[PDB]
């Protein structure tokens, strides 16, 4: 019973402190200080620093879908780096309700879904939890509790034909509001009155979809803003998305992807 | 005296957002208080609001307070009247008129822009026969929504004694309209009658002959 | 906040006769500093924007002919046309511009007057096409009748009435009465015509 | 009784119309048409087209007074031309409550007073009938009914010393509000509490006047706007201000400056 | 809308002892989607802006030493300092950041503790200058006394009390009692001192 | 981590208009929701409002709703807190702190700017005599408004055993303050005592000797 030194420097008094340090039975072992096989090594293994998430195939794409039928994508088994937040390109907005993007890197998440669509300039606000408008009633509805990140930017040059890009449409007339994240892609004839018109688009029967008028010589308010909505969820098996962290060798204390586990 | 030029005619479905521009051209436009006025079909004028270009002080009317928004852009000398979600009762003609000060009569009036909010239904034209025993003949447009329908007789060749009657809305909503010409019983045999009904919203141009039965 | 009233609504006078239109205000609109009544008179022609006619209720705008005069005081104001001509048939509005909001008048329609006329009646039955759809429509046509004091009664063993505006060259109307239904006669009563007329088709 | 022609062309019927034309008793005379010395000449005399109003000595001056003691000037016996309305120089505002400047020229007015002062950028609005603020309560108060013209423009270059133009002051603490157009220039010590401090500016006793901070490297809101308020009044003897109109010779119908009158 | 509560207000512990601070919320602040408690702990030192200490009520910000730990669930949360040191005397705030507005905690003041001390008393009468103005002021000075459980009574044949903050080098206070008035004695009662002391000046 | 630098300290008379700036410097400033917090003297923090630079969505607190106005300027990365007419109860220290998102703890804090609203009254310093029979001596500052008064002993030469007591406001409003030093009865005869009272708002710098009576 010789050689018990002072592990730390924090002044303690009359508090029994269990400590895991190197002592003489030098070897690692745990001691109780008065004022069973011990893990001989600690190893950590995170996914290799390659194989990044296809943020390009979501942000830099040829065509985004219309808002009535948005495009949903699931990215997983990648080391996501969140360098998008820097305005490397034009980035009008960056909201990130519920989770801090700055400190987001250190955490390990599950299947961050990305939703992409094109909307008009005024209505970008309506993509928020607790909005009431044509977009957030019949086209795309956000849950009351949201843990994601709304990204919107302007691209006048790609979406404004001098004739007019009329290929972008949205749903105007619907029977009832949309449950969170429900896509209702239909081309029925809305019965706005007691006229059984059997799909003839006559008096009191309209067509729900209606095009968007886009012109380069137009105001900022009526311009095409492309939007992408990152949605982070976490349930089980977090061995999917995991922020970049270095790893060690494999042989004990273990830390695998944040009774059987598959080494990434 | 600086003239005001209006933006133009817009037809919109219910539920949309509508922006109307009043453009002011001419010298001396440093003190003109722009105002807006709406005329419903065949009714008296009803003043809506008044805005000073620049400072942007905006005075509204109690009836319309908050229904619409009046804003001004000073750099290009324009005034904008905006609806967030226009209903089906907003079909009317709007005039922008510019006074020279507060408590001054409005003297310079813009042309004015009509607004129509509805769903197009085409016109069923049926020709009445002139009674066998001058006499009258004409074709009767029915079930056409909304106004207007242009009825031209014999590609505009015939113009004397052509009575066109204003559309009257019956229960179905779809207005009816009858146009009748008076012809002496000498030209009945030889001259042919073709009424041309034009309904532009439904893009329906029909040429229907009038036949003596 | 200060509603106005006009009278009469529709007035018919002959060519060259005087025409008086009265505007009544809820409260006096007299500005103390300059002692000038604040009230204006506007003319509107069918299908065009209104034009200023009188401002301050006593002064005429440039180019307005002398014929148009404006008078009155307190709350009562009048517009007098000393001699009416063929160009003045129109709708006249009295507006007060004292304090916002600016109320407008109801509007007075000025039309000319002619001697009584008798209407030659017509009657049109429904065609073969009307029958197939399922809604027959018969029509009776009064033509070239002054004045509009008349009445059409249909006779069988649900109607509408379309009256046209005054014909410009000669001031005669034309009334179309139409009956929509899923011995058919039209009987017309008019003041000038001594005996109600009857047109029947078997 | 020969030679009665048709004076006008307006079609009349059964309306006796008194007319002043040339007829044969050709000579001027008045007639009554059925369907005493007569003035042989009409002359008009307005002030000579010279001697304009000193609009320069009000608009283009070296120094405008402070708002607590504004400068008032009375211009009369001039042919005022109202060419100021055109933005020949910078003209931020032009309100003209109660009277139209465009048609103002044709009328003959009496002693249009001009009031000149310097105010801060935000408070330009407070110079209106029916405003409630420090300016329009203790410095300069407009009557409820106003028949004038408020002119405000910006001159950053003349009023912004790099050290700071602190010579412009305004009254902050006053006992009661100001009756319309009352100038109260005093340097008393405001008793804000029950301390009889006998002009020592101690605790609970302030000094009403306080300087304005003006800097060129400052925001638009806190900038020096020079203001001039034209006030038109009309009571009697309108032989003063009269818009430019040509005149004829003197010899009758008369029109003198819009029982004894002095020819201008 | 969801007020918080902290306890205890002032806690005194010795160097190297544990320190537990409790925060209680009106309603549970648990986000269903991520199952993370939304509540943070802040440290403020006298004369400086606060610093983040714990977020999510379980995780430590970078650079914070291990000594500081955060625990709790439901509505009850606690912050435990395993061993206190000479740098931690400060005010601690618990804040909930679930929904706007963000309420704050009352604030807990952590100070160290020493053994009882006895205060050497002083007494100062008013000068010649104080007399002329018209408001004499006598003062009695307790110095270097721990703990602040004491009481000064003036004796004659209207007062204020200024207590200083803890001396940093040695944790002793200093109380000044002053009497303002238009045998004068100060008598001090303190727990450590067995007999109340008396200082009188003729 | 982008640091925030505050504008500075302003002293204002009642009835004025006050604008305070928070300046944000550093990379990554594309998502920082700026918030404002006020600390009254010796009390706990009270959150006031939060604004997103740019979009300018502004959320307030029920107590302060409409008392003050929070605005942001995006081009230069600044946030402005403005009072239209500050009262005499607004003397406090204000901190601007920037969160990284909604529902995120505030981690980067600006230095903070104090605001004082009052009328300056200078300090009457009177020196107490050390009792004739260590012993204590000091000078007693009275009737000085507002805080603070700096009491330096012998131009800062003497620093051991110098007790300075926080100002306590009595009925007149004007706070009093006493600073006392403890000296052994050996140095009483030879060492001279000069307390230096600095009240900057009243610009009163006084050097008063302490005299044994
Ligand atoms: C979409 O394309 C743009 C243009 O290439 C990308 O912007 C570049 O991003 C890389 C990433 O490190 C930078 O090194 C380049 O300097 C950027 N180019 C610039 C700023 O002109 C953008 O990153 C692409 N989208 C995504 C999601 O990566
Ligand atoms: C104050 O000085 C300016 C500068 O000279 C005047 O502006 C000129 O006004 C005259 C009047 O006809 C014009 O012909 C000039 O062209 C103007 N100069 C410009 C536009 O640079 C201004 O008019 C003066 N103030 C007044 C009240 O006359």
């Amino acid at each position: 019973t010789r050689g018990v030194y002072y592990p730390d420097k924090v002044f303690r008094s009359s508090v029994l402190h269990s400590t895991q340090d190197l002592f003489l039975p030098l070897q690692p072992r745990t001691f109780l200080l008065k004022y069973r096989v011990q893990p001989t090594e600690s190893i950590v293994r995170f996914p290799n620093i390659t194989n990044l998430c296809p943020f390009g195939e979501v942000f830099n794409a040829t065509r985004f879908a219309s808002v009535y039928a948005w495009n949903r994508k699931r990215i997983s088994n990648c080391v996501a780096d969140y360098s998008v937040l820097y305005n490397s390109a034009s980035f009008s907005t960056f909201k990130c309700y519920g989770v801090s993007p700055t400190k987001l890197n250190d955490l390990c998440f599950t299947n961050v879904y990305a939703d992409s669509f094109v909307i008009r300039g005024d209505e970008v606000r309506q993509i928020a939890p607790g909005q009431t408008g044509k977009i957030a009633d019949y086209n795309y509805k956000l849950p009351d509790d949201f843990t994601g990140c709304v990204i919107a930017w302007n691209s006048n040059n790609l979406d404004s034909k001098v004739g007019g890009n009329y290929n972008y449409l949205y749903r105007l007339f619907r029977k009832s509001n949309l449950k969170p994240f429900e896509r209702d892609i239909s081309t029925e004839i809305y019965q706005a009155g007691s006229t059984p018109c059997n799909g003839v688009e006559g008096f009191n029967c309209y067509f729900p979809l209606q095009s968007y008028g886009f012109q380069p010589t137009n105001g900022v308010g009526y311009q095409p803003y492309r939007v992408v909505v990152l949605s982070f969820e976490l349930l089980h098996a977090p061995a999917t998305v995991c922020g970049p962290k270095k790893s060690t060798n494999l042989v004990v204390n273990f830390n695998f992807n944040g009774d059987a586990v598959r080494d990434p | 005296q600086m003239q005001l030029v209006q933006s133009g005619t817009e037809v919109k479905k219910p539920g949309e957002s509508l922006k109307i521009s009043c453009k002011g051209s001419g010298y001396g436009f440093i003190t003109y208080w722009i105002g807006w006025v709406r005329q419903m079909p065949g009714k008296g004028l009803e003043w809506m609001g008044i805005i000073y270009p620049g400072d942007s002080e905006t005075r509204y009317s109690p009836s319309f307070q908050g229904q619409v928004t009046i804003s001004a852009d000073k750099s290009i000398n324009t005034a904008y009247l905006q609806w967030s979600s226009l209903k089906a009762s907003d079909t009317a003609i709007y005039y922008c008129a510019g006074g020279s000060g507060i408590s001054t009569p409005m003297d310079v009036w813009g042309q004015g822009t009509t607004v129509t909010v509805a769903s197009t239904k085409g016109p069923s034209v049926f020709p009445l026969a002139p009674s066998s025993k001058t006499a009258a003949l004409g074709c009767l447009v029915k079930d056409y929504f909304p106004e207007p329908v242009t009825v031209s007789w014999n590609s505009g060749a015939l113009t004397s004694g052509v009575h066109t009657f204003p559309a009257v809305l019956q229960s179905s909503g779809l207005y009816s309209l009858s146009s009748v010409v008076t012809v002496p019983s000498s030209s009945l045999g030889t001259q042919t009658y073709i009424c041309n009904v034009n309904h532009k919203p439904s893009n329906t141009k029909v040429d229907k002959k009038v036949e003596p039965k | 906040d200060i509603q106005l009233t006009q009278s009469p609504d529709s007035l018919a006078v002959s060519l060259g006769e005087r025409a008086t239109i009265n505007c009544k205000s809820s409260q006096s609109v007299l500005y103390s500093s300059i002692n000038k009544n604040y009230l204006a008179w506007y003319q509107q022609k069918p299908g065009q924007p209104p034009k200023l006619l009188i401002y301050w209720a006593s002064t005429r705008e440039s180019g307005v002919p002398d014929r148009f005069s404006g008078s009155g005081s307190g709350t009562d104001f009048t517009l007098t046309i000393s001699s009416l001509q063929a160009e003045d048939v129109a709708v006249y509005y009295c507006q007060q511009y004292y304090s916002t909001p600016y109320t407008f008048g109801q509007g007075t329609k000025v039309e000319i007057k002619r001697t009584v006329a008798a209407p030659s009646v017509f009657i049109f039955p429904p065609s073969d096409e009307q029958l197939k759809s399922g809604t027959a429509s018969v029509v009776c046509l009064l033509n070239n009748f002054y004045p509009r004091e008349a009445k059409v009664q249909w006779k069988v063993d649900n109607s509408q009435e379309s009256v046209t505006e005054q014909d410009s060259k000669d001031s005669t109307y034309s009334l179309s009465s139409t009956l929509t239904l899923s011995v058919y006669a039209c009987e017309v009563t008019h003041q000038g015509l001594s005996s109600p007329v009857t047109k029947s088709f078997n």
